[PDB]
Order: structure tokens, then sequence, then C-alpha cells
């Protein structure tokens, strides 16, 4: 992908939102902003150009899949990257996260090598 | 009853 490609990193608490932003500077992606909930993340989606969203599960106001959802039916923003990063493994939740249209699906605790895979599988879509 | 949790390769096989 374009290292000046747009990221949007959505945890309710810092830490994840800090290796997440981490990891993608190491790959070369400094364009990065960050979003406490699904609410405070559409906002800054409404404000335009991003190009790929990162995001947790257990959130306050609007979690996760709840953001998912929105994204993808969304005029503006339906083919938007969404991968998950998130604590949350109960296979009930990943065939739901699945089946509304989630890019990709992280678990926390994640090693580096994870999140580069998953995100280079998704990069390589975007361009064809 | 126990949860139903899916490793990262089980995952891995239907979203990533
Ligand atoms: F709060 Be996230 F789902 F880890
Ligand atoms: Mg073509």
């Amino acid at each position: 992908a374009d290292k000046e490609l747009k990221f949007l990193v959505v945890d309710d608490f810092s830490t994840m939102r800090r290796i997440v932003r981490n990891l993608l500077k190491e790959l070369g992606f400094n364009n990065v902003e960050e979003a406490e909930d699904g609410v405070d993340a559409l906002n800054k989606l409404q404000a335009g150009g991003y190009g790929f969203v990162i995001s947790d599960w257990n959130m306050p106001n609007m979690d996760g899949l709840e953001l998912l959802k929105t994204i993808r039916a969304d005029g503006a923003m339906s083919a938007l990257p969404v991968l998950m990063v998130t604590a949350e493994a109960k296979k009930e939740n990943i065939i739901a996260a699945a089946q509304a249209g989630a890019s990709g699906y992280v678990v926390k605790p994640f090693t580096a090598a994870t999140l580069e895979e998953k995100l280079n599988k998704i990069f390589e879509k975007l361009g064809m | 009853m126990g949860d139903s949790i899916l490793s990262q390769a089980e995952i891995d096989a239907l979203l990533n």
C-alpha cells in the first residue's frame, strides 16, 4: 500500500493503540489517527480521507461490531478495510464479525508478525 | 458448559 495511506486505530484503552501505531510506524505508515470508541471513530471517518480502520471490539458508546456494521452500510465507507484486533475470541462472535464483513481478525495479545501478516494480505487486495 | 473459543489459526480460516 501507499505509505501515506491514512489509518484510524480504535480502542477504548491507549495500550492497543500505541502498540498498533508503533507497528504501523515500523512498516512505514506514519499517517495514523486514533479514536476511543465507535461513535468517536465515526466522527473522524465522516471527516473523510481515511483508507484503513483497525479497531477493538469491547468499547462503550458503540462497540466494534456495531462500528463495522455502520461502516459497511455507509455509502461513503462501505468498502473501507476494517481489521478487528480484540481480546474477543468466542466462536459466535468470530462468526458474527465475519458475517458482518470484517476484513480480518486478530486476537489480543498478538505478535508483531501476526499483525504485519494480516495487514499485508489486506493490502494486497487493495492493489487487486 | 464451557465457551467455544477459537484459536488464531481457526480464526484465520474464515477471516484472514
Ligand atoms: F476490548 Be477489545 F475487544 F479487546
Ligand atoms: Mg482489474
